[PDB]
C-alpha cells in the first residue's frame, strides 16, 4: 500500500498540512482506546502514530511514560495491540497508521516476523525509537520487505551525512525532531528547522513531519509555513486523556475540540 | 561511524535514540584520545594511587582452604576508597568528562555504591553530580543516599516503571538526551551502549593487571582461575581483561541465582535469560515471553539487574569464560564463612564469587588449584540485611 504517499498527494492538492496525533494503544483501556482513536479520526486526524506499551520507553517524557503505565495497569499486551490495529484498519481503509516501537518488542520474536505481522494487520510505518540509523539495517530491510515504511529521525543536531542517510533510507515520512530531549508538551522546540526541511527535499526525502513539543495550533501552522508536510502531537493529546479519566464522555469531547483546532491550523 | 568496534561478536551496539549518537561519538573520541595521552594517564594514575589507595592487597586466605589442595587469594577491592571497585572507573570517567569540557555528571545507581563513587569523584573534581535511583531503591538505601548527599550530589528518585535500577538507567539516558551538551553520563557498569562496555573495562583493568603481577610474585605462576560476581559486568571484566590472552587461566563469572534458577527469581540472564535489546545494547535479558523487560531478583542489590554487559555474553559464546550461578543461601554462607575465618566482611555481591570458589574447593578437595576471587567490595553496607536474615531463620 501507499497510504502516506496518497495522503501527502491529496494534502498537496488541498495545499494542507497533515495533523497526526500520537496515542498509546490501550490507554486507558482497550475499549476506550478504540473510541479515543475513532474520535481523533472523526475530528480530523490525517494519520495516526500509535504506541505499543513497553516497560522502558526511554525516549518518552512523563506524560507518555504514564500513558504506558495506564495501559499496563489495564493489562494491555502487544498481541492485544495487534488485534486493535487489525480492527482499526478494518474500520478505516486509508488513514496512515504508524507504530512507535521500542527495539526489544520488534526483535523479541524475530524482526522479520514483527514486520510481517505489521503488514498483515495493515500498519503503514514503524518508528523504532531506540534504533539509530547506525543500527537500522535489519529493521529497515524487514520493513521494506513487508511494505512498511521505516521512519527515520532527522534530529536538530544532524549533519549532511545523516541528512543523506535519512533521505535515502526513509519512506512514508521523515520524522523532523523539534529539539533534543524526550517527548513532552512542556518543552517547545526553539530551533528553526527550515534549513533541514529544504535539504531533505533536496535529497528527495520522504515528506517531513515535525514532532516533539507540538501542543498548539500556531505550531502546526508554523510547521507548514517552514515547508514541512505536517506535524505530530502526542503529549498534548495524552494530557487530555489523563485529565479526563473520570469522564470518558468529556475526554472524547475535549479530544474532539483539540484535534479539530489542530487540524484547522493545517489548512491555513 | 565509530573509531572502535561497538560489538563483541553479536553482542553490544549503540541502541539509543538518534539524538544521543553524537554524545556517544564524542565520548568514544575523547576516550580514544585520552588513552593515548600520557598527561591523562598520569592524572588518572595519581588519583588511583594517592586518592583511592591503589594498589590493593592480594590476600592469601589460608584458614578457609585448610585441609584441601585449593590455594585461595582475594583481590582486595574492598580496601579501595569508597569500599568497592566502582571507584576506579568513576575517576577515569570524571577525567573524561573534564577532557570534553563537561561540568555536570549524571549517574544511575541501584544499591547505591556506584552513586557514592560518582558523588565522591564529583566532589573531588568539581563536577555537579545528579544521581538517578529507582524510588524503591531510595527507600531501601537511606545510608547510601545520605552519603551521596553529604558529598554534594543531587539524588533524584525515579517513580516510573518498576521504580528500580532499570528505570534509573532509562531516566539517566532521558536526561542525557537533553543535556549532553553540558553533562556526561557516568554509567556504572560494563554495559549499555558503546563505548561504555569498552571504557569501563579499560578503566577497571588495573584489577586484573595487579592481580597478575601479585600472583606471579607470590606463587611464581598464573592462577588456575579468576572468579568474580557479575551484576552488569564491571568488576568481573576488570579482573578478567588482562588474563583473556592467557588461555590457561579460567575466567569464571558468577550470576546471582536468587531463590533458585528454577523459581525464576534470580538475576542470571547470561545463562538463563534470552538475548534482547535494552539499555542501548543487544545482550542477554531477563524478559517476559512477549518481550517486556522482566524484574530480576537477588539478595544482593548490586547484582539485581536483568541484563549483563555484552563482552561477558561474547566471552561466554566463544567458550573463553564460563558463567555459573550462586543462590542467596550459598552467598550468605560464604559471607558468614569469610567473616568468621578470615576476619573480612565481604559485600554480599562478592560473597557470590567467594561461594563459587568455596564450592570448587569443597567439591574436589584434593584437586590442586590456585584461585583468585575478586573481592569487589566490603560488606559494611550489608550487615543490617544479614542480621535481619540471621535472626529470622533463628540463629538470632
Ligand atoms: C560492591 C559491588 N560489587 C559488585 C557489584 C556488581 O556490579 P558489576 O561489578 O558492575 O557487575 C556492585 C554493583 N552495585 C551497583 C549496581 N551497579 C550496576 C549494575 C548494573 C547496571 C548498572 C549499575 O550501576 C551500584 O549501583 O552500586 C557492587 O556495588
Ligand atoms: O508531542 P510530544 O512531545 O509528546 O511528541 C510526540 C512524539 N510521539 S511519537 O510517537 O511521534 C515519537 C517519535 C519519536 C520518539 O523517539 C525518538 F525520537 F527517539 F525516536 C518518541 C516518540
Ligand atoms: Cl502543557
Ligand atoms: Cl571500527
Ligand atoms: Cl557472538
Ligand atoms: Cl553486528
Ligand atoms: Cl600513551
Ligand atoms: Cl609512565
Ligand atoms: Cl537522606
Ligand atoms: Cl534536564
Ligand atoms: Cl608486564
Ligand atoms: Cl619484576
Ligand atoms: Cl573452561
Ligand atoms: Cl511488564
Ligand atoms: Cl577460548
Ligand atoms: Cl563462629
Ligand atoms: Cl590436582
Ligand atoms: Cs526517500
Ligand atoms: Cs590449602
Ligand atoms: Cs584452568
Ligand atoms: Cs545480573
Amino acid at each position: 500500500m501507499e497510504r502516506y504517499e496518497n495522503l501527502f498527494a491529496q494534502l498537496n492538492d488541498r495545499r494542507e498540512g497533515a495533523f497526526v496525533p500520537f496515542v498509546t494503544l490501550g490507554d486507558p483501556g482497550i475499549e476506550q482506546s478504540l473510541k479515543i482513536i475513532d474520535t481523533l479520526i472523526d475530528a480530523g486526524a490525517d494519520a495516526l502514530e500509535l504506541g505499543v506499551p513497553f516497560s522502558d520507553p526511554l525516549a518518552d517524557g512523563p506524560t507518555i511514560q504514564n500513558a504506558n503505565l495506564r495501559a499496563f495497569a489495564a493489562g494491555v499486551t502487544p498481541a492485544q495491540c495487534f488485534e486493535m490495529l487489525a480492527l482499526i484498519r478494518e474500520k478505516h481503509p486509508t488513514i496512515p497508521i504508524g507504530l512507535l516501537m521500542y527495539a526489544n518488542l520488534v526483535f523479541n520474536n524475530g524482526i522479520d516476523a514483527f514486520y510481517a505481522r505489521c503488514e498483515q494487520v495493515g500498519v503503514d510505518s514503524v518508528l523504532v525509537a531506540d534504533v539509530p540509523v547506525e543500527e537500522s539495517a535489519p529493521f529497515r530491510q524487514a520493513a521494506l520487505r513487508h511494505n512498511i515504511a521505516p521512519i527515520f529521525i532527522c534530529p536538530p543536531n544532524a549533519d549532511d551525512d545523516l541528512l543523506r542517510q535519512v533521505a535515502s533510507y526513509g519512506r512514508g515520512y521523515t520524522y523532523l525532531l523539534s529539539r533534543s530531549g524526550v517527548t513532552g508538551a512542556e518543552n517547545r522546540g526553539a530551533l528553526p528547522l527550515h534549513h533541514l526541511i529544504e535539504k531533505l527535499k533536496e535529497y528527495h526525502a520522504a515528506p517531513a513531519l515535525q514532532g516533539f513539543g507540538i501542543s498548539s495550533p500556531e505550531q502546526v501552522s508554523a510547521a507548514v509555513r517552514a515547508g514541512a508536510a505536517g506535524a505530530i502531537s502526542g503529549s498534548a493529546i495524552v494530557k487530555i486523556i489523563e485529565k479526563n479519566l473520570a469522564s470518558p464522555k468529556q475526554m472524547l469531547a475535549e479530544l474532539r475540540s483539540f484535534v479539530s483546532a489542530m487540524k484547522a491550523a493545517s489548512r491555513a | 561511524t565509530t573509531l572502535l568496534n561497538p560489538y563483541f561478536g553479536e553482542f553490544g551496539g549503540m541502541y539509543v535514540p538518534q539524538i544521543l549518537m553524537p554524545a556517544l561519538n564524542q565520548l568514544e573520541e575523547a576516550f580514544v584520545s585520552a588513552q593515548k595521552d600520557p598527561e591523562f594517564q598520569a592524572q588518572f594514575a595519581d588519583l588511583l594511587k594517592n586518592y583511592a589507595g591503589r594498589p590493593t592487597a592480594l590476600t592469601k586466605c589460608q584458614n578457609i582452604t585448610a585441609g584441601t589442595r585449593t590455594t585461595l587469594y582475594l583481590k582486595r577491592e574492598d580496601l579501595l576508597h569508597g569500599g568497592a571497585h566502582k571507584t576506579n572507573q568513576v575517576l577515569g570517567q570524571a577525567l573524561l568528562a573534564k577532557r570534553m569540557g563537561k561540568s555536570e555528571i549524571i549517574a544511575e545507581t541501584g544499591a547505591g555504591q556506584h552513586g557514592v563513587a560518582s558523588a565522591l569523584a564529583s566532589a573531588l573534581l568539581g563536577l555537579k553530580c545528579r544521581i538517578y535511583m529507582g524510588a524503591k531503591d531510595v527507600e531501601r538505601q537511606s545510608p547510601n543516599v545520605f552519603r551521596m548527599r553529604l558529598m554534594g550530589a543531587e539524588v533524584i528518585p525515579v517513580h516510573s516503571g518498576s521504580a528500580t535500577l532499570k528505570d534509573a538507567c532509562n531516566e539517566a539516558l532521558r536526561d542525557w538526551s537533553g543535556s549532553y551538551e553540558t553533562a556526561h553520563y557516568m554509567l556504572g557498569t560494563a554495559a549499555g551502549p558503546h563505548p561504555y562496555p569498552t571504557i569501563v573495562r579499560e578503566f577497571q583493568r588495573m584489577i586484573g593487571e595487579e592481580t597478575k603481577a601479585q600472583i606471579l610474585d607470590k606463587e611464581g605462576r598464573l592462577p588456575d582461575a579468576v572468579i568474580a560476581c557479575v551484576g552488569g559486568g564491571s568488576n568481573a571484566i576488570g579482573m578478567f581483561a588482562d588474563f583473556i590472552n592467557d588461555t590457561s587461566v579460567g575466567l569464571i563469572g558468577v550470576e546471582p541465582g536468587g531463590h533458585g534458577i528454577e523459581t525464576g527469581e534470580h538475576g542470571a540472564p547470561l545463562k538463563h535469560g534470552r538475548v534482547g535489546i535494552y539499555f542501548g545494547m543487544k545482550a542477554p535479558m531477563m524478559q517476559t515471553a512477549d518481550g517486556q523487560i522482566e524484574e530480576s531478583y537477588s539478595i544482593s542489590a548490586g547484582l539485581d539487574f536483568p541484563s549483563v554487559g555484552p563482552q561477558h555474553a561474547y566471552l561466554n559464546s566463544i567458550g573463553r569464560a564460563d558463567y555459573v550461578s550462586i543462590t542467596d543461601d550459598e552467598a550468605l554462607e560464604a559471607f558468614k564463612t569469610l567473616c568468621r575465618h578470615e576476619g573480612i566482611i565481604p559485600a554480599l555481591e562478592s560473597s557470590h564469587a567467594l561461594a563459587h570458589a568455596l564450592k570448587m574447593m569443597r567439591e574436589q578437595p584434593e584437586k590442586e588449584q590456585l584461585l583468585v576471587v575478586n573481592l569487589a567490595g566490603r560488606g559494611d553496607k550489608d550487615i543490617f540485611t544479614v542480621h535481619d536474615i540471621l535472626k529470622a531463620r533463628g540463629e538470632i
